[PDB]
């Protein structure tokens, strides 16, 4: 209706956090990482002017972010502790009338599946907003879970596009002389060819709203002005 | 068992034998019987993310309540309705929000032209007597003949007149959206139960549940089963779903005469094994397409200018009562479009626009 | 007579002023849900 009239708005809105969204989850892979978002997070972000604590939950960087204002190493902590050493920093659910951080965590490929819903059940509160990044060509571990015909569950992807309430996808442009048959072949028996891994990059946006159904659009983003194209 | 003279102790043309209504009118007619048999069980299904279940899911116990809300001195009698309703889930929140029974003007029939503000009275923020909103025909009352595909006399002329034929027809009552069916009910109409906790547990004491009535009809309605938000990954194997299903099987088909089944969830996320090792466990599948961005163009260029016409999606039927077991086939997809606006959820043949 | 100023007090005393505006061409700025 008579809000968010353009695509570019609505994700300038989502972006800059001007809506709150409880979930938002964003897919990438080795062809083009993920980690542009997050400058595009802190540029867009700061408009509104959210200096609110940036806290960057870490399991596998080795690196600490300047962009971020926190750094947690979780490689030492369970589950139990992992939630308990963030509701300090972050607005946990008490204050019934306060602000909201931002939450960046750098990998969910580490998590085992059976705690993935209570990690989304302890945390999710009015005012955190979580931020992950989904690695697709890593395939979880399963000798565990032993996936025989009476020990069954859904698979990690299905819940992550589930209990999502907006979904954007990541990709590389290909600008040379590169094709998605050839490349798609060439990583498969890993030679990493010339044309990979740039700052100008391509998104699938998927926004969920109650009570209907989503919208899906595509979108062309660079990572050098911080401006925007909407598929033609 | 149940004794007579129940509201829903009506014939079925098949059979003649009780068939307590759905309380949808099309939800009556497609199934078949006005209703179901008791002691069958329905599966209704959406296969995306919309969440239309959540409606019906809700009205089924609703209309159930209004059975046991009116005690009052019949045209002779005492009329029974009581139904217990039973709910496999632990959210308590889902109690205190019911539509209620429907009265008020439904439709339009001005003496004069139907116009804007300048014929009868004011600017429209103050809405004109009769009726706003244009929607000529909103659905009423219940029949024992509304069955689609069926023979004549589809319509019961709103007949206000209390009597022994008005067991088939015009006794049942309407509901919209703001209506609420108002106040909440006590444990005398209304009992949850904790699906997380074992099954060990839970059948034992759905079964002391549903025992300490006597004589009374038994209604059981899951709104959601089996959902990673309110479920554990240690109920998901194989053995428990199935093994409680069957108990829910074996005891309904125990009491077919005052107790029924009905549950229905998204099966988008389903793995195709499990989920049809479990449809074949009850006895009728229904599934709901709900309409698409592709399609909700040409959706409105063919409804175009129209205010309620527009629909939400088409229905499939895969089974239903015990009379498809006898070797007939009736399975029938897409081709019966249903409609969820702010009135009259409907059901209107037709496929694609 | 009645009616008229029936008509111009109902009219003047609806003026909600649409606090909705996109927030807080076709429509030029899209304003019309329930507008003009």
């Amino acid at each position: 209706a008579s809000s968010s009239h353009n695509p570019v708005i609505l994700l300038k809105r989502i972006l800059s956090l001007t809506e709150s969204s409880p979930f938002i989850l964003c897919l990438d892979s080795i062809a083009q990482t993920s980690y542009k978002l997050i400058q595009e997070f802190v540029h867009q972000s700061k408009s509104k002017g959210n200096e609110y604590p940036i806290v960057y939950i870490s399991f596998e960087t080795v690196n600490k972010p300047s962009y971020c204002t926190q750094f947690i190493d979780a490689t030492q902590m369970d589950f139990v502790h992992l939630v308990k050493q963030i509701i300090s920093y972050l607005p946990a659910a008490t204050a019934t009338q306060a602000k909201k951080h931002m939450v960046i965590i750098d990998s969910l490929n580490y998590i085992s599946t059976e705690y993935i819903t209570r990690f989304l059940s302890e945390i999710a509160s009015p005012h955190c907003t979580m931020v992950a990044t989904y690695h697709k060509d890593i395939k979880d571990e399963n000798r565990t879970v032993i996936p025989d015909w009476n020990n069954n569950y859904p698979d990690k992807l299905t819940l992550l596009q589930f209990m999502a309430t907006t979904i954007v996808d990541i990709d590389v442009v290909l600008t040379g002389t590169l094709d998605t048959e050839e490349v798609s072949e060439l990583l498969n028996e890993f030679r990493i060819p010339r044309g990979l891994n740039n700052d100008i990059f391509q998104l699938r946006l998927v926004n969920k709203r109650k009570s209907g159904r989503s919208l899906e659009y595509d979108f062309i983003v660079n990572s050098n002005t911080h401006e925007y194209e909407l598929l033609s | 068992g149940l004794d007579s003279s129940h509201v829903g102790v009506r014939p079925s043309p098949a059979t003649s034998q009780p068939t307590t209504s759905t309380g949808s009118a099309d939800l009556d007619s497609i199934l078949g019987h006005m209703g179901l048999p008791l002691g069958n069980s329905v599966l209704v299904e959406e296969q995306s993310t919309t969440e239309f279940h959540s409606i019906l899911g809700k009205l089924f116990a609703a209309q159930g309540i209004v059975h046991n809300r009116i005690s009052d001195s019949s045209a002779d009698k005492t009329r029974n309705g009581d139904t217990h309703v039973i709910v496999l889930s632990l959210n308590q929140m889902f109690a205190k929000e019911l539509p209620g029974i429907y009265k008020g003007s439904r439709k339009q029939m001005k003496k004069n032209l139907i116009s804007e503000e300048e014929s009868k009275v004011t600017v429209q923020n103050l809405n004109e007597t009769q009726r706003s909103t244009p929607s000529r025909y909103k659905d009423l009352k219940i029949a024992w003949k509304y069955k689609l595909a069926d023979e004549k006399r589809l319509g019961s002329p709103d007949r206000d007149d209390i009597q022994q034929n008005s067991e088939y027809k015009d006794y049942n009552h309407q509901f919209d959206i703001t209506t609420r069916l108002m106040p909440a009910p006590i444990a005398s109409e209304l009992t949850f139960i904790a699906p997380t906790q074992p099954v060990s547990t839970i059948l034992s004491q759905i079964e002391q549940t549903i025992k300490r009535n006597d004589k009374k009809l038994i209604r059981i309605v899951i709104p959601s089963l089996l959902h990673p938000a309110m479920y554990p990954p240690k109920m998901f194997e194989s053995s428990e779903i199935i093994g409680l299903m069957h108990g829910v099987r074996s005891l309904v088909k125990k009491y077919y005469e005052r107790v029924v089944l009905f549950a229905s969830i998204s099966i988008d996320i389903i793995t195709p094994p499990l989920l049809v090792l479990l449809r074949n466990m009850f006895d009728s599948v229904i599934n709901l397409e709900p309409f698409n961005q592709e399609m909700t163009e040409f959706l409105e260029r063919v409804y175009k200018s129209q205010p309620g016409k527009i629909q939400h999606g088409l229905v499939h039927i895969l089974k239903l009562p015990v009379f498809t077991d006898r070797g007939e086939m009736r399975v029938l997809k897409s081709e019966w479009a249903f409609k969820n606006g702010r009135k009259k959820f409907e059901i209107e043949q037709w496929g694609i626009p | 007579l009645a009616d008229c100023k029936g008509q111009i007090n109902s009219q003047l005393r609806r003026l909600r002023e649409l606090r909705a505006k996109k927030e807080e061409a076709r429509g030029k700025k899209g304003t019309i849900y329930e507008e003009e």
